[PDB]
């Protein structure tokens, strides 16, 4: 039940650090293997590069036929990312698949910053800015990057 | 290699194992729990029963059990959209007749991912509970409690007058505290959408005349101006009211 | 030739010369598997593919692996 769930985990983890997907690090963070920490790098080519974000996991005692709760718990500056650092991927709602893994959410993640979707955001003052004038949300976006992620 | 691609626990050679019309091959056992858990959360949605991979629908003898009142679901939600997509004149809409854009020529496919459907708990059929918001769509799982989704026809606190076409069929309600169609019911007496029930509290505790007159936003926001978002005249805010039918104004 | 991975593992196979541009391999990726390259992004090595640059403008070599992820 969870020792399936944990044997999932287990083979991600090992899949992962011996292979990890480009500029991203996870792994638990204790003995508790359902609680995970990791960085994602700002893309070579976006206003948040140079920064370090981390982010929280936890995954579920049936996964993975339920996705992981993955959070932001660096503060960034993102039309789809909140104050809390609340995640609007669809891959990890309505879209999830057990045949994705923590490496393709963290590829997927990392997309999402390497180019924003602005036209369902979550918040959608930054969706304005994105949208109307770009070298402000690039100013914004590296500012808070060199305030909150350096 | 040999790996089951739902569970990567496995190789296809260690339990029973099935072969999908799709073509690719799992473990009985595991497309019966991905058939099983359906979806995440209270709003129906139906991401589950494409193929891991090739996201074809997932199809076989063995598993009709499951995809049986599946396909029924399906079916039901299908015809409650694509009707009230076409009754609120969005069938020609662009995202529609534009090529290359998500749902060409898919008004079924822009119609389920644009509204938000319930099961009730009552009877047992799909109701409308709004666009779907993103805000929902980056909320809670499934701390919530099916018992109080309760489509209009099983809810009807205002033993409201019925539309001769559609009998109950799509009857809805108002939120108690703003201006939107209604999602919750609970303690058998009080309808909520989305955004009040998650702050249900606080929402139960404002004074009657303290909460927003329409136009009404959800957690007791004031929305400017003079039109009403549900296009109808209404009970001030913090009483009962029931809508009508849902295709019929829409 | 080269492959590229689907977020759900789905593997596909493309014949290709390095000056391919991204834009014909959005489109090669249309004629096998048949989705507008309106939809999909390229991932290589953690970078967002731009469209109408090469292949060995992003040092893509024989036989290498692209992520489509898609909106
Ligand atoms: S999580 C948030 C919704 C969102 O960010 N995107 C929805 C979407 C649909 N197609 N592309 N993006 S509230
Ligand atoms: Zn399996
Ligand atoms: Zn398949
Ligand atoms: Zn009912
Ligand atoms: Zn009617
Ligand atoms: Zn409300
Ligand atoms: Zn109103």
């Amino acid at each position: 039940g969870p020792g399936s769930a944990l044997k999932r985990i287990n083979k991600e983890l090992s899949d992962l650090a011996r292979d990890p997907p480009a500029q991203s690090r996870a792994g638990p963070v204790g003995d508790d293997m359902f609680h995970w920490q990791a960085t994602i790098m700002g893309p070579n080519d976006s206003p948040y590069q140079g920064g370090v974000f981390f982010l929280t996991i936890h995954f579920p005692t049936d996964y993975p036929f339920k996705p992981p709760k993955v959070a932001f718990t660096t503060r960034i500056y993102h039309p789809n990312i909140n104050s809390n650092g609340s995640i609007c991927l669809d891959i990890l709602r309505s879209q999830w698949s057990p045949a994705l893994t923590i490496s393709k959410v963290l590829l997927s993640i990392s997309s999402l910053l390497s180019d924003p979707n602005p036209d369902d955001p979550l918040v959608p003052e930054i969706a304005r800015i994105y949208k109307t004038d770009r070298d402000k949300y690039n100013r914004i976006s590296r500012e808070w990057t060199q305030k909150y992620a350096m | 290699d040999d790996m089951c691609m739902i569970c990567f626990t496995e190789a296809l050679s260690a339990a029973p194992a099935i072969q999908l019309d799709c073509s690719h091959i799992f473990h009985l056992q595991c497309c019966r729990r991905v058939l099983e858990n359906r979806w995440l959360g209270p709003r129906i949605t139906f991401g589950f029963i494409s193929c891991p991979i090739c996201k074809n629908k997932i199809n076989h003898i063995v598993l009709k059990d499951l995809l049986d009142p599946i396909k029924e679901l399906y079916e039901d939600v299908r015809r409650k959209a694509l009707m009230r997509l076409e009754y609120e004149g969005l069938h020609k809409s662009e995202a529609i007749t534009t090529p290359g854009v998500r749902f060409y020529n898919d008004p079924a496919g822009y119609a389920m991912n644009r509204y938000a459907y319930y099961v009730c708990y009552k009877c047992r059929k799909a109701y409308f509970g709004g666009e779907a918001r993103c805000d929902a769509e980056a909320g809670r799982g499934d701390d919530y409690d099916p018992r109080e989704l309760i489509c209009g026809a099983c809810s009807d606190v205002s033993r409201a007058q019925m539309c001769p076409k559609h009998g109950t069929d799509f009857l809805e309600y108002k939120c108690r505290y703003c201006c939107s169609v209604a999602v919750f019911f609970c303690f058998g007496t009080t309808h909520f959408c989305n955004a009040c029930h998650d702050d249900f509290q606080r929402m139960t505790s404002i004074p009657k005349e303290e909460l927003p007159h329409c136009p009404a936003g959800p957690k007791g926001k004031q929305l400017e101006g003079t039109e009403c978002p549900l296009h109808v005249v209404h009970p001030p805010t913090g009483e009962e009211f029931a809508l009508g039918c849902g295709v019929c104004r829409n | 030739q080269i492959f590229v991975k689907t977020l759900t593992g789905k593997t596909i196979t493309l014949e290709v010369e390095p000056s391919d541009t991204i834009e014909n391999v959005k489109a090669k990726i249309q004629d096998k598997e048949g989705i507008p390259p309106d939809q999909q992004r390229l991932i290589f090595a953690g970078k967002q593919l731009e469209d109408g640059r090469t292949l060995s403008d992003y040092n893509i070599q024989k036989e290498s692996t692209l992520h489509l992820v898609l909106r």
